[PDB]
RNA sequence: GCUAAACCUAGCCCCAAACCCACUCCACCUUACUACCAGACAACCUUAGCCAAACCAUUUACCCAAAUAAAGUAUAGGCGAUAGAAAUUGAAACCUGGCGCAAUAGAUAUAGUACCGCAAGGGAAAGAUGAAAAAUUAUAACCAAGCAUAAUAUAGCAAGGACUAACCCCUAUACCUUCUGCAUAAUGAAUUAACUAGAAAUAACUUUGCAAGGAGAGCCAAAGCUAAGACCCCCGAAACCAGACGAGCUACCUAAGAACAGCUAAAAGAGCACACCCGUCUAUGUAGCAAAAUAGUGGGAAGAUUUAUAGGUAGAGGCGACAAACCUACCGAGC
RNA sequence: CACACCCAAUUGGACCAAUCUAUCACCCUAUAGAAGAACUAAUGUUAGUAUAAGUAACAUGAAAACAUUCUCCUCCGCAUAAGCCUGCGUCAGAUUAAAACACUGAACUGACAAUUAACAGCCCAAUAUCUACAAUCAACCAACAAGUCAUUAUUACCCUCACUGUCAACCCAACACAGGCAUGCUCAUAAGGAAAGGUUAAAAAAAGUAAAAGGAACUCGGCAAAUCUUACCCCGCCUGUUUACCAAAAACAUCACCUCUAGCAUCACCAGUAUUAGAGGCACCGCCUGCUGGCUCCACGAGGGUUCAGCUGUCUCUUACUUUUAACCAGUGAAAUUGACCUGCCCGUGAAGAGGCGGGCAUAACACAGCAAGACGAGAAGACCCUAUGGAGCUUUAAUUUAUUAAUGCAAACAGAAACCUGCAUUAAAAAUUUCGGUUGGGGCGACCUCGGAGCAGAACCCAACCUCCGAGCAGUACAUGCUAAGACUUCACCAGUCAAAGCGAACACUCAAUUGAUCCAAUAACUUGACCAACGGAACAAGUUA
């Protein structure tokens, strides 16, 4: 039950 | 709730091109007797309404130059005068507004 | 770490010197002593623990007049400002010391003992047996290091062949030369141990931080485990 | 007919050859790129571990200066996995080449730039007319999915047999993978284009050469020997170790500062109650204003308080009023 | 009439797309050689575009001469510090997306312009020598936590105002983000602003207001709301502290008490010295007790229960109105999801819960708004065991170690003696590496793992695991229980095991159902011997626990 957090992935801005 | 399957274009055309979605043709359009521009039966002519507002703004600009500031509304009637006109018999004791322009034909002096 | 000790002054002065706290950190910057940090700022007042220090132009026994006995933040006991000749210096005050009193500092050892007065500094070879003493030194010219705390006092148990037995406040005997200079009587603030902190806030005023919250099952006897011998290993625990 | 689709260079890869670069002026180890004052600080020290032994604990290949051969031999080794010589032998050696790549390829590179991260560090995307742009009256036609042209008529894996005829009739339980057995309501796939996965030894076999001999020293041979052909994949952990980088968030500490109305009270880790700090309950919100907020209601609010600035402690650790808390939005061991 | 032309894994073939090379060929081919040599599938990579969907969501106070004025809000504003670095000044632009708009369009592009030191920053000749007495209106008084501000002597020296910061609607949060953000003033403004794009007034949802009669009958619970309200029990002395992002507590800390360790200095402890310091337990005080333990009790608590009274739409039983949302019109325009769908109902069947299969019934086609029964609806998290000769944290009388550190010993060395250092041993400390063998739904407690026999496959052989039951891990007689050697059996492989004529040599293949253990290694002159290696085809030596 350990708290698992997945940070959001920011795509490169050039797209 | 997420879609279980992708809706096909054939299904989409029946919804997008349904007669309700389509724009309804208007049958209330008629030509203005004065200028000939298009108008609706229950709506004032756009061309004829614009010419009144153009003249109204010029008249209201002349009022501002006479009052010379806010909170100076006159307690008497107002008369709009053009070039080549004189105050009338009933236009006595009123605020005459001079306009350096010929009187418009649609504007009838009263 | 770029740690420089504040103890850089090389000339003695009665002026309170500003000192910077350590927080239990050594020169490396890591904690070496726990529970130390914060508290009210203090200025260190240098204490001359060598009572018999004759002036440059003088020698032999000399006298000092007490100017003021005041509070010292650094130490438990109080301190006294004394003036001897043309100089002033801080010393550790005794239980009975007032402003105006005259203390005597000598290095003379007479054939017979002398009337010991509280606050005076005489060698251990000229003090009567049993008299309470404080601020003793291991050897001559070493300076007082023992029996400094408030109310502490030693006992001159015996004197044989130029050496004397000093009973420390921890009830331990110590043998030092009879030429060591000691102060007669107890130290000031006798009722220092009778104080009540009152609240946890006052302990943070003295620069002491709360103890760790970990439940330490380890201790003097609990943590250290006697290894059972193979014959005794069978009898260590019996089901009941 | 729109969106688009096509193109050939830029340059690169592997070799050969030959041993490479760095003072125009000014500034640059202090807070680098900062004209201009007493320093004394000084460098050197076995790698480890993953992995193999189907665990693991001894052990486990890593150019050390001549290709070949001796030879995988002598030796070494939980005498297991595996490791492994030497004496001795002894060859050629002419850069300007390609059954190398051609914009998702070839270097990451149009550039270590944009951008991301406090830092160490990570790391792109793309260009295309013609001899002439001082011809733009251009650079025809046709091609993915997606659309438009052109919404739909009972009924059903969407098809097949058909039929005069789209449908109507009859027949038919999607694909892959994993299990004894999948229409399975088990796994995977919106779709299009491009890219993306079987590398090698002994022996044997097959086809030539020569033959008690074979082979361009060494090696094998009781028909062998020499040469060729023909057999052994891809993605994915949590981890471990080494060396760096991080305390501008947070934990605690150091230095020197700042803040706390009014009222009741009293020289109070006192009460009420703003600023401020905290986050009890409820509701909203749940790709939200917000990778933790909003409204109301609450705890503290002269103290073990709150807070700005600079410094310190760094991962076999730090720090901790112990919550296995925190150490830059995944800390039972950071990146 | 034709005939190689309907199996998984695997195996044997015959052909072969495209490409490069050799040689041909010359509207795209041939024979060979070579290889980055063929994609309906890896929650594949990159890119394009669909689906959800023109949906969610987003925005501009009113009139007007666009002078101005009006309505409303202000929990804000101005400045400095820090940070940022030209980021709504002017002009022009084929301009044209800031989440709407836009001609002057402009928080876009290009050019031009700018912030001027008095404020702030950037300071100081040497050597000695000086500096006991807070602050708080500092005067009373009263303290402890003991504090935030000073020179002189001599020598040297009389040149002068440089340099840098100065803008803005601004910073940290991927954004023009309802968040974060130090200080001085204003404490309601003299400054700064706009909640409504337009319309309609459905449901559902959110916030708010009002309510007959009743007043907790609601509910796990008086949660919310209303009102401004009494009495206790449990736990914790109290203020305080903690899981930043689900736990604020009864947990931690805390005075007080108690235990343990230490007789001393030049970097922590400490510029200290047992009335001290450190490591800990417990949680004040008071009472009682042993020679350490138990109750009581003041306040206190967003702790956990209980209760009087009141209060109330919590409820009997809901209703009305307002605002946001909503729906429609205009502008802008996402995301999870998605095998293909031409996507009905009832029984039956079926990897057992059918829109798709069987049998019946129903059925023109299409939007829009609701609903949440189904599509074992979608995303992510987690539970549940199990598996891995997969990890990690922790603990220890798991195994393996002392390199390291400390204390000693002897050697070395000095030496009229002693130390330091070094080498080698011996304890201890603190650590280091590594592992948790299987079987019995799970756990506990026990049993089990090899070999022989029976129930046990009635008749060649083999074969019923689990299960039920009884055994074996010997002993005895020999001492040719010597040496050799045809042919066979074989526990379904191998290893191992079994029988054996003849012959030499002697005499005149021992009994027994099982009665057993490989290799390496060790010992030995040789012979030969060595393991409840019983987990019995055996790892040289490794436990427990994880909520
Ligand atoms: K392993
Ligand atoms: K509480
Ligand atoms: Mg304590
Ligand atoms: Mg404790
Ligand atoms: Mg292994
Ligand atoms: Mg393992
Ligand atoms: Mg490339
Ligand atoms: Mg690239
Ligand atoms: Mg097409
Ligand atoms: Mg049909
Ligand atoms: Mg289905
Ligand atoms: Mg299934
Ligand atoms: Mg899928
Ligand atoms: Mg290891
Ligand atoms: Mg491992
Ligand atoms: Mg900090
Ligand atoms: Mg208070
Ligand atoms: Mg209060
Ligand atoms: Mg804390
Ligand atoms: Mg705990
Ligand atoms: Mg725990
Ligand atoms: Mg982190
Ligand atoms: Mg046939
Ligand atoms: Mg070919
Ligand atoms: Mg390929
Ligand atoms: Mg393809
Ligand atoms: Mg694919
Ligand atoms: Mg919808
Ligand atoms: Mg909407
Ligand atoms: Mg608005
Ligand atoms: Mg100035
Ligand atoms: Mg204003
Ligand atoms: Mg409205
Ligand atoms: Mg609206
Ligand atoms: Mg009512
Ligand atoms: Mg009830
Ligand atoms: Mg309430
Ligand atoms: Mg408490
Ligand atoms: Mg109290
Ligand atoms: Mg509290
Ligand atoms: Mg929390
Ligand atoms: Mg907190
Ligand atoms: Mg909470
Ligand atoms: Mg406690
Ligand atoms: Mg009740
Ligand atoms: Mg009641
Ligand atoms: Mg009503
Ligand atoms: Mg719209
Ligand atoms: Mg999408
Ligand atoms: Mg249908
Ligand atoms: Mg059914
Ligand atoms: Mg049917
Ligand atoms: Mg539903
Ligand atoms: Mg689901
Ligand atoms: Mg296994
Ligand atoms: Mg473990
Ligand atoms: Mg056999
Ligand atoms: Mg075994
Ligand atoms: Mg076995
Ligand atoms: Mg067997
Ligand atoms: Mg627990
Ligand atoms: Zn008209």
């Amino acid at each position: 039950t350990k708290k698992r957090f997945t940070p959001p992935i920011y795509q490169p801005k050039f797209k | 709730a997420a879609p279980k399957n992708r809706r096909t274009i054939e299904v989409n055309r029946c919804r997008r091109r349904n007669p309700q979605k389509l724009i309804k043709v208007k049958n209330n359009i008629d030509v203005c007797p004065e200028c000939g521009h298009l108008k609706q039966k229950h709506v004032l002519c756009a061309y004829c309404y614009e010419k009144v507002c153009k003249e109204t703004a010029e008249i209201r600009r002349q009022i501002g130059k006479q009052e010379g500031g806010p909170f100076k509304a006159p307690t008497i009637e107002t008369v709009v005068l053009y070039t080549g006109e004189t105050p009338s018999e009933q236009d006595q004791g009123k605020r005459i507004i001079e306009r350096d322009r010929k009187r418009p034909s649609w504007f009838t002096q009263n | 770490a770029n740690f420089v000790s504040w103890k850089s002054r090389t000339k003695y002065t009665i002026t309170p010197v500003k000192m910077r706290k350590s927080g239990g950190r050594d020169h490396t910057g890591r904690i070496r002593v726990h529970g130390i940090g914060g508290g009210h700022k203090q200025r260190y007042r240098m204490i001359d623990f060598l009572r018999f220090r004759p002036e440059e132009t003088k020698s032999g026994p000399f006298e000092e007049k007490v100017i003021q006995v005041r509070y010292d933040p650094c130490r438990s006991a109080d301190i006294a400002l004394v003036a001897g000749g043309s100089r002033k210096r801080w010393i550790i005050a005794t239980e009975n010391m007032q402003a105006g009193d005259t203390i005597l500092n000598s290095n003379h050892i007479g054939r017979m003992a002398v009337a010991a007065r509280e606050g005076d500094a005489h060698p251990l070879g000229a003090l009567p047996v049993g008299t309470l003493i404080n601020n003793v030194e291991s050897e001559p010219g070493r300076g007082a290091q023992y029996i400094r705390a408030a109310g502490t006092c030693g006992v001159l148990l015996r004197k044989v062949n130029g050496t004397a037995i000093i009973q420390l406040p921890s009830k331990r005997q110590m043998q030092v030369l009879e030429t060591c200079v000691a102060t007669v009587g107890r130290v000031s603030n006798v009722d220092h141990n009778k104080r009540v902190i009152g609240k946890a806030g006052r302990n943070r005023w003295l620069g002491k931080r709360p103890n760790s919250g970990r439940w330490h099952r380890k201790g003097g006897w609990a943590g250290r485990k006697i290894r059972p011998l193979p014959p005794m290993k069978s009898y260590v625990k019996l089901p009941s």
